[PDB]
RNA sequence: GUGUGAAUACAAACCAUGAAAGUGUGGCCUAUCGAUCCUUUAGUCCCUCGAAAUUUGAGGCUAGAGGUGCCAGAAAAGUUAC
RNA sequence: AUUAACGAGAUUCCCACUGUCCCUAUCUACUAUCUAGCGAAACCACAGCCAAGGGAACGGGCUUGGCAAAAUCAGCGGGGAA
RNA sequence: GCGAUGGCCAGAAAGUGGUGUUGACGCAAUGUGAUUUCUGCCCAGUGCUCUGAAUGUCAAAGUGAAGAAAUUCAACCAAGC
RNA sequence: GUCCCACCCAUACCCCGCCCUCAGGGUAGAAACGAUGCCCUGAGGAGUAGGCGGCCGUGGAGGUCAGUGACGAAGCCUAGGGCGUGAGCCCGGGUCGAACGGCCUCUAGUGCAGAUCUUGGUGGUAGUAGCAAAUACUUCAAUGAGAACUUGAAGGACCGAAGUGGGGAAAGGUUCCAUGUGAACAGCGGUUGGACAUGGGUUAGUCGAUCCUAAGCCAUAGGGAAGUUCCGUUUCAAAGGGGC
RNA sequence: UUAACUGAACGUGGGCAUUCGAAUGUAUCGACACUAGUGGGCCAUUUUUGGUAAGCAGAACUGGCGAUGCGGGAUGAACCG
RNA sequence: AGACUAAUCGAACCAUCUAGUAGCUGGUUACCGCCGAAGUUUCCCUCAGGAUAGCAGUGUCGACCUUCAGUUUUAUGAGGU
RNA sequence: CCGGGACCGAGGACCGCGCUCUGCAAGGAUGCUGGCGUAAUGGUCACCAGCGACCCGUCUUGAAACACGGACCAAGGAGUCAAGGUUUUGCGCGAGUGUUUGGGUGUAAAACCCGCACGCGUAAUGAAAGUGAACGUAGGUGAGAGCUUCGGCGCAUCAUCGACCGAUCCUGAUGUAUUCGGAUGGAUUUGAGUAGGAGCGUUAAGCCUUGGACCCGAAAGAUGGUGAACUAUGCUUGGAUAGG
RNA sequence: CCUAGUAACGGCGAGUGAAGCGGCAACAGCUCAAAUUUGAAAGCUGGCUUCGGCCCGCGUUGUAAUUUGGAGAGGAUGCUUUGGGCGAGGCUCCUUCUGAGUUCCCUGGAACGGGACGCCACAGAGGGUGAGAGCCCCGUAUAGUUGGAAGCCAAGCCUGUGUAAAGCUCCUUCGACGAGUCGAGUAGUUUGGGAAUGCUGCUCAAAAUGGGAGGUAAAUUUCUUCUAAAGCUAAAUACCGGCCAGAGACCGAUAGCGCACAAGUAGAGUGAUCGAAAGAUGAAAAGCACUUUGAAAAGAGGGUUAAAUAGCACGUGAAAUUGUUGAAAGGGAAGCGCUUGUGACCAGACUUGCGCCCGGCGGAUCAUCCGGUGUUCUCACCGGUGCACUCCGCCGGGCUCAGGCCA
């Protein structure tokens, strides 16, 4: 919408709001980047610093699939358990049956330990396992088995 | 000429990128025409399904193992063992991939099935009325509701695994004697020295000779 | 209250000197000097070459040297009275 | 370094001649001038009398004084920093 | 400067051209500027030109040695300097 | 030079009225209110470059005024009126002849004195500068609305055979001849005209082109070039014409 | 750290307002976000450098013109109110 | 003679790339209300130009925090005109 | 304590403070009277009179300038659009969020419906192989709006001391493919981290970058074509110039 | 669409920049060289022919059948498969036909305007007719109907048949497979391709479990995956150049293409090429008969028209500049600001209102009660009953209060 912008306030006025003594020239500075070791310097250190140099050593033809490992916490595990089935167990109704959570079927690989966990035993399927999600899992009665 | 905090701008547009420009306009006219030619070519293929067969794959990077998709035919080995003649497959809505392996046993095993109940689906008319043959329907069943998609009748039933499955105590496996943690560290250093191992044995084997 | 130069006070090691308390992190104090990229040497015994091994070679991480005196650092000779 | 002949080449002197000059005067033809018919262009913020002062340090306009009477024709080259 | 298998010059190339229907009293490239009388000393510098015993310098290819190879190291070595 | 009385005036100071800005309060057992309203109280107002807020107009789109109009819509003229601080809005009179507004949202090629700005139109200068090379005109009669520059006769002059004479090449293209004529053109006039209107006019065995070659140009045989094409003209070619 | 519960910092508990311990004001308290113009200046009192001097060149504290009318200096960007 | 090559020559004329680039001149369209500047610091083949800090506006939140001050008094230090 | 003169009249039932107290000068002007009821009061326009008043736009420390542009009138005439960022305002859902590449359907470029993938967010750190976030009611101390049984509990946020994860430098237990393995405990080190999630889509404004980029403007550079009717040189074929 | 502004390149400066996987639209596969028909060149251009065939030629330095790596050949073995002819019916193209007022009155030159009364509608899109028309006219919506031409698809029927050719299951054994090519060195160009991604020039020049690739040069030993140096083929994709059609929050004659007009025209240049200006009388020309002045152009009367304030210089006709008429001012500029005066012209406002008393005229109906209905449940309406000291309207007289301007 046009009809309400700065540009209709300045009819009338000279120089439209660009001042007298600087005139609004064509390109004062250079185009894009110019300037960056010389007149630019000093913003381009002030902040991004870091932009000038090489560090670490290069890959060649990198294929992202082989990096795929997406990592979920303990303390959201339970959530991977329909709700209404949630509910019961922690109510405490079932009392002899303990669920078994397929890591891969919801798109994980790696399962980090970072939370609490309830003392209900569980069976967790994953391709990677950290050394403090290992110990937690284990000491409230459940077991954590690799599965490729 | 950047003036304050920024990001650092990288924008492609120093070609002549104007006269290269391709606006879409015709989206709504577009799909008014791919809607005549589906519905005037299912005319011409009266009784016929407008698809054809596909078989099960599985994606074959180590993301996406896990689910499973259509392929685009069955293998000459799959057509022998469902008793199908390798030139009569294609004229009967089956289609046929000649560079593909089973080199396992479980795919072989699930698209021989799904080929096999396809065959009793079908109602094969006579090339003559007058004189019918032995393989033909003998014109008595030939009446009975059809299908036309044969994508959504025949697709894939279940694409992943079960999210869970519910078992009772007392069933639950008993873990690997060191651990699960400890069993990734140990096989992870056996494969790194696979090489020093090997020679500083085999040397011994020499050196005592 | 960015960089370079230079300067002050401690901490953890190893030493010199003196009987000992102590003193010593260059010249009694105020000047005496140098980025990115590239090359070269010392160090650990370390990481990678992406189908799997073993030796050459090459590539990485940390500290010095090769230099910009227009010294916060482009590679550069005249004439026009047409 | 000299040099006969030649030159719409540069320079100095002598004889003849003359309004170049002392020192200006007169005559003739075609214009300028008046009339009938025909009939443009440059230029132009608004305009058009002076003296001093101050001011961007040389005013037609400001301040203090001089002054100041319709409408007009032929010449002129001080000014309009024309 | 040049005796034709040549000197000067044109063209992207050509079984292509100019001088040339030409041959040293000729063709081509420069400086001085009728006649008379003359035209001195300097080869250190910058150019041009000549003579290769000299080994000084020295490319690609080729030769020899080490190594499992990539590679490295040696002699020899045209013109020019 | 020093001292003492009275008196004159700034947009400055004091009191009062009105406008706007800022700050602080009151208003529901609602007889209640464009609650974005109303009432009470206090202080302040200069400004280039620049920032923000509120409002007025122009061309189009959705909704709504059951809107105005051939008994006169829009437009234009008007030292005739009313409203607003202002950009602006409304009405009276004259001319004319077919479409046009108010209110809330949407949208943009949306507001001019300048840029030696673009296109078109018009002034002062101005009835002014000027229409002065090539020796020069005069009397009578006729035509006609009208004669210095139309026609006849008689005088006076110039070009003076390397001519202002008589014919051609290049170039022009009907300018040639007859009859007639309002405007325009012939830098004055015009009955006259190389202008305007209507008709007519260019005859070859002997004069030229047609034939031959010169400097020169272009095909053929062949060779270059990715190619448009470059070279080659008797060249490393199986190349012709005469009689019964 | 000291021969040493001897010190050192940080602490628990308790005591001290009857008056929280100079004047005046508080018509303006603290923090954060985004961005415009500007980066040619000039004049005056006191101090002051080069120069014979300048309506000349160069500095320190503060007030002004630029960005601003009004009343006085007849006139006059900077002087007095 | 830098002379001539269609009034054009110290490198002809026509169309296109082309709306070629400019730290340099010129212009930039209605009204009212409130606030209101800078010519100074550091770096740059920088000195007619840019980045950086300063001066300025608008949007706010935390409390109405009782905190503050281009000022005076009292006690106590430094200086070399 | 008594005179004289000038300017002003805001407000619109009662309420209050008081006095000289059948009342009043005490929280803002009323009473009596005369002429005229239209051009009389008032408003617009033209002219004379007193005082004041240099030409606009622009660059500049300084413009009425002997600094530049401007004879006059009418119409045209200059911060726009797209992609990618950023902060602030409104709106939907919320540990999630986004239908429209595509399919179904339709009164047909409108409207309505559906889902697999995918994008951003939920986990960081190293060059890399790699590893990967609770001693405590998710900690201790000093301030904090609000609440409270009056004892206290204390959001957001500010400062300070600690705990955990990754990197760097030390220490090297139990064990053993006797060279592998890396527990435990430290260190004037280091990170865009953890410590009871805040993000995704859309609307509007300011600002930034590349694009013709607010409008008009060079002296040059490159690709492809057309000219010897003027003039310069040469070739083939013609012509012309008294008398001493 | 995403991967992705990512890996990588770059005076590592300014800058540049792909691919694999994943979701969808659309889907379709194949024929040559290398083998002896060898118990029979079984193949083809051309000419003539009555239509049955004949003749010359090409070709053994290789024309048909058979085979193409998915295999296949050669052997075993039992089953199965295969031609022709009719054909309803449906779909494309052109062409025949389609509902309702000129009813009545007023303004007007002319109703298509205003008022009253009607009708049609699967048709209220658009245009014309003397002004805004669903019913005056062409068309518009719906399925049918008259006639004709040529291609497709196809329900279902009628007849031959194994000399031949084709499919499937197993196997001891065989199993031919593209050369100045691949690859290497060097040079130039190019790419995100980095001890060198593709292309091209020159020198050297291969092999049979062989060869290429596996994104870091080299040697030794394993592994994965395809089969180069011969060839064909629909759909999803680009485009307004050519022939047509339908539309818009686009422009409205200095705008929109240079061109709404006899526009790439007139015109300029030797030439390549450059390139404009210009729309509108009225419903209908009904485009002014006739008289008179003048040499003529034209003028004055008189005519057509609703209008000549529409006369082929024509709808509406602004400003700069000019003429006539009226008013006013002027001693080397004019214009302008504050405040009176004179002259001309002019908008407002006022010209009564309410109440009371007396008198006169006219009407039905004030308090009260009964019945019905509504509603805010206690406030109202209608019908009846009233019947003159009550109520209402008008007129005449008297009185109080207020109301315009200047003092």
């Amino acid at each position: 919408p046009t009809r309400f912008s700065k540009t209709r306030k300045h009819r009338g006025h000279v120089s439209a709001g660009k001042g007298r003594v600087g005139k609004h020239r064509k390109h004062p500075g250079g185009r894009g980047m110019a300037g960056g070791q010389h007149h630019h310097r000093t913003n381009l250190d002030k902040y991004h610093p870091g932009y000038f140099g090489k560090v670490g050593m290069r890959h060649f033809h990198l294929l992202r699939n082989h990096y795929w490992r997406p990592s979920i916490n303990i303390d959201k595990l339970w959530s991977l358990v329909p709700s209404d089935v949630r509910e019961q167990y922690l109510s405490g109704q079932k009392k002899d049956t303990a669920p078994v959570i397929d890591l891969l079927s919801h798109g994980y690989a790696k399962l980090l330990g970072k939370g609490r966990l309830p003392e209900i035993p569980v069976v967790v399927r994953a391709r990677y396992v950290s050394a403090e999600a290992e110990r937690k899992v284990k000491e409230a009665g459940g077991v954590v088995e690799l599965v490729a | 000429a950047i003036k304050h905090n920024q990001q650092i701008p990288n924008n492609h547009f120093r070609k002549h990128w104007q006269r290269r420009v391709r606006c879409h306009f015709d989206q709504p006219g577009k799909k008014v025409t791919r809607r005549l030619a589906r519905r005037a070519k299912a005319a011409a293929l009266a009784p016929r399904p407008v698809d054809k067969l596909r078989p099960i794959v599985r994606c074959p990077t180590v993301k996406y193992n896990r689910r499973t998709r259509l392929g685009r035919g069955f293998t000459l080995e799959e057509l022998k063992a469902a008793g199908i003649p390798r030139l009569l497959a294609p004229t009967i809505g089956i289609a046929v991939d000649h560079r593909r392996k089973n080199l396992s046993e479980e795919s072989l095993a699930a698209n021989v099935q799904r080929l096999k109940d396809y065959k009793a689906r079908l109602i094969l008319f006579p090339r003559k009325s007058n004189k019918p043959k032995k393989a033909d329907t003998p014109k008595d069943q030939q009446t009975a509701e059809t299908t036309t998609s044969l994508r959504t009748s025949f697709g894939v039933e279940q694409p992943l695994a079960p999210g869970f499955t519910e078992i009772s105590k007392s069933e639950i496996p008993a873990g690997i004697e060191g651990g699960a943690y400890r069993a990734l560290r140990k096989a992870r250093s056996d494969a790194r020295l696979v090489g020093v191992r090997e020679k500083r044995a085999k040397e011994k084997a020499e050196a005592e000779a």
